[PDB]
C-alpha cells in the first residue's frame, strides 16, 4: 500500500507539474490577438485547434 | 504404432514460415512507409 500509494502521488505530481508548465507557456498568446506559432502549436497542445 | 505424438506444425524458423515472416516483413515495411507519407503530407498541410 506504501509504495503503490507513493508511486500515485509522484506520477500526479509530475502531470500536475507538466499541465502548469503548459499553462505558463501558453498564457501569453491569449492575451494578445496573434498567432499560436504552430511550431509551438505542435509540440504544445492547446484547446484551440483550428481557429486562432 | 505411431511412437510421436503426432504434432505436424513446424517451427517459426522452418523454411516455410522463415518465407513467410520475410514475405509478410516487406508487406509491412511497405505499409508503413505508406502510413509515413500520409502522416508527413497530413502534417504539412495542417500546419498552413
Amino acid at each position: 500500500v506504501g509504495m503503490s500509494l507513493l508511486a500515485l502521488i509522484s506520477i500526479f505530481a509530475s502531470c500536475y507539474m507538466l499541465v502548469a508548465a503548459r499553462s505558463k507557456c501558453l498564457t501569453p498568446y491569449a492575451l494578445t490577438p496573434g498567432a499560436a506559432v504552430p511550431w509551438t502549436l505542435g509540440i504544445l497542445c492547446c484547446a484551440p485547434r483550428a481557429h486562432a | 504404432a505411431a511412437s510421436h505424438s503426432n504434432v505436424v506444425f513446424p517451427d517459426m524458423s522452418g523454411t516455410a514460415l522463415s518465407w513467410v515472416q520475410k514475405i509478410s516483413g516487406g508487406l509491412g515495411a511497405f505499409a508503413i512507409g505508406a502510413i509515413l507519407v500520409l502522416v508527413v503530407v497530413t502534417c504539412i498541410g495542417l500546419r498552413r
